[PDB]
């Protein structure tokens, strides 16, 4: 059923699996009207599906265009994302097919699973984890391509740039969603850590700065220490 | 008026007749129940004193033939059997009419609730949900399960309700997925309405036979069976206006008649609240509605 700390460990297994995360598909900028009211303006948005094992993203950029003319646009998202993922796994041969898709919000198991009824053999399942993927818009990479694309449109990256050659998918994960989490908690701060230091680059084709083992370390000390302070100036400890 | 004899009473049971039941004590002299109007389904069940578990019992309708309960004492329990021999049963009825050893059926001349719960059902419907050919009446019990429950196990006991699953192909058109999921109209109306069941009256009889189930033998299957059939109705954004109207009378006259202190497992709290306040027909229910917040507040 759900997957939490318990069987963490399933994510890294060889069992094709995919997370999707539909937080930034219906993305607006609530605005006053000259009337002095309120209206909303869509953006494009994005749907973040991941494979935790490899790192592959298939980033689907959800262009204004489809909400056209629609009613109801966040429950729309839903399926609209559903849709999307289903015609993702049917693009791909059977031997890539997902065994498991984990929805990050259990309001897409219904959605997703609907679209899914012709794959009754890949399980739809929620997670109790509180995972930090709405902030992938806050890599500047992928935040460009969704911003800049005026049609719909389906980039592939892998999120771990070149990390799976030293450390393994467990690491790479962790190392991942630490990254998020401070991007999620002060982006500001999480994004200064990154770039403070003019020497480490980020390579044309890789989303995150070339770092030493060592740099790393210190990096990944950095947004842990973000997290706790933000802990504390959120709770004052 | 017709009559259903019993040979005897060898064992203490509570015996139930459509809505009505009484208690006949072990070897007490009791022979049936007359005076049973003709017109109807109709349904005698058995609740035995010893072991109330398994609340079992027949459907049948007595214009398809003479039907008489014998209690069998290897099986253990009360069975309904045909006798073909007309002359021998009128001459048997008679007899125990005349020693006045059967209780009649007491329907109340105002009272319309049997027909109200009954009005769409019909035993060749009835004999096609429970299968046992070789007989005209049909046996049903607390245990059996639904064919649908055996998918999710002795296919010959089952009650072949007709399969309503909001979240399978039959349900889904290919690229309708939103529209038929939020708004099954689509599966109401042409899927299962002119498609399986041909017209809103079989679809109807087979809800009312549902619930009947759910009622009188506690069939968890069937009660399934009678709130899936609702909320099939419920989620329609159309529906014909008279389907509309008769639902609001049959639930109406369900809920009238449901045990107070047996709503707290025949009633599905989710599936009313939706019915009655989200779904589309919220608005078209106002007897079903107004009965079940001045009896059922608590539930909703
Ligand atoms: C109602 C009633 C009708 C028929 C029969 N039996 S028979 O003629 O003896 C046939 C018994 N198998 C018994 C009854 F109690």
């Amino acid at each position: 059923g759900a997957m939490n700390s318990s069987n963490y460990a399933e994510l890294f297994n060889n069992d094709i699996k995919l997370f999707v995360d539909d937080t930034n598909v219906y993305r607006v900028t609530v605005h006053k009207t000259f009337e002095g009211n309120v209206a909303t303006k869509a953006i494009n948005g994005c749907i973040f599906t991941l494979n935790p094992k490899t790192g592959h993203l298939f980033l689907k950029i959800i262009h204004t265009s489809v909400w056209a003319g629609q009613k109801r646009l966040s429950q729309l998202a839903k399926w609209k994302t559903a849709e999307e993922v289903s015609a993702l796994v049917r693009s791909l041969p059977k031997e890539e097919q997902p065994k498991q898709i984990i929805v990050t919000r259990k309001a897409m198991l219904d959605p997703l699973e609907v679209h899914m009824l012709d794959f009754p053999n890949i399980a739809i399942r929620p997670t109790e984890l509180r995972l930090p993927f709405s902030a992938a818009m806050s890599i500047d990479k992928l935040s460009d391509v969704v911003m800049k694309a005026t049609e719909p449109q389906m980039v592939l990256f892998n999120i771990y740039d070149d990390w799976l050659d030293r450390i393994s998918s467990y690491t790479a994960f962790s190392r991942l969603t630490l990254l998020l989490r401070a991007l999620k908690t002060n982006e500001e701060s999480a994004k200064m850590i990154l770039l403070s230091d003019p020497t480490i680059t980020i390579k044309s084709y890789h989303l995150w700065p070339s770092f030493t083992d060592e740099q790393w370390i210190t990096i990944e000390s950095q947004m842990r220490d973000l997290i706790l302070t933000e802990y504390g100036r959120k709770y004052n400890v | 008026m017709n009559t259903v004899p019993f040979t005897s009473a060898p064992i203490e049971v509570t015996i139930g007749i459509d809505q009505y039941s009484f208690n006949v004590k072990e070897n007490q002299p009791f022979h049936g129940i007359k005076d049973i109007p003709i017109g109807h389904v109709h349904v005698i069940h058995f609740q035995h004193a010893d072991n109330s578990s398994m609340r079992y019992g027949y459907w049948f309708d007595c214009r398809m033939g003479n039907f008489y309960i014998q209690y069998d004492p290897k099986d253990g329990l009360y069975k309904m059997m045909e006798e073909r021999d007309g002359a021998k049963f009128e001459n048997i009825v008679h007899n125990f009419k005349e020693r006045q050893m059967m209780v009649s059926y007491p329907k109340i001349d105002e009272d319309d609730t049997w027909y109200n719960l009954t009005e769409f059902v019909q035993m060749d419907k009835i004999r096609k949900i429970v299968r046992k050919d070789e007989n005209q009446f049909s046996y049903v019990d607390s245990s059996m399960t639904t064919v649908q429950e055996n998918e999710l196990s002795d296919p010959a006991h089952s009650l072949n309700y007709t399969v309503i699953n909001f979240k399978s192909r039959e349900a889904i058109r290919p690229g309708h997925e939103m529209e038929d999921f939020l708004d099954k109209s689509y599966y109401l109306n042409t899927v299962m309405l002119q498609g399986i069941f041909k017209n809103s009256s079989n679809y109807f009889g087979e809800l009312q036979f549902a619930f009947l189930n759910a009622m009188f033998f506690g069939n968890y299957g069937s009660s399934l069976q009678w709130h899936a059939m609702i909320e099939l109705i419920c989620s329609s954004a159309t529906v014909p206006k008279h389907m509309l109207d008769k639902l609001d009378e049959i639930l109406y006259y369900q809920i009238k008649t449901l045990p107070e202190q047996y709503s707290d497992i025949l009633l599905n709290e989710r599936v009313w609240n939706i019915c009655l306040y989200s779904s589309f027909q919220k608005n078209s229910l106002h007897n079903t509605e107004k009965i079940m917040e001045n009896k059922y507040p608590e539930l909703l």
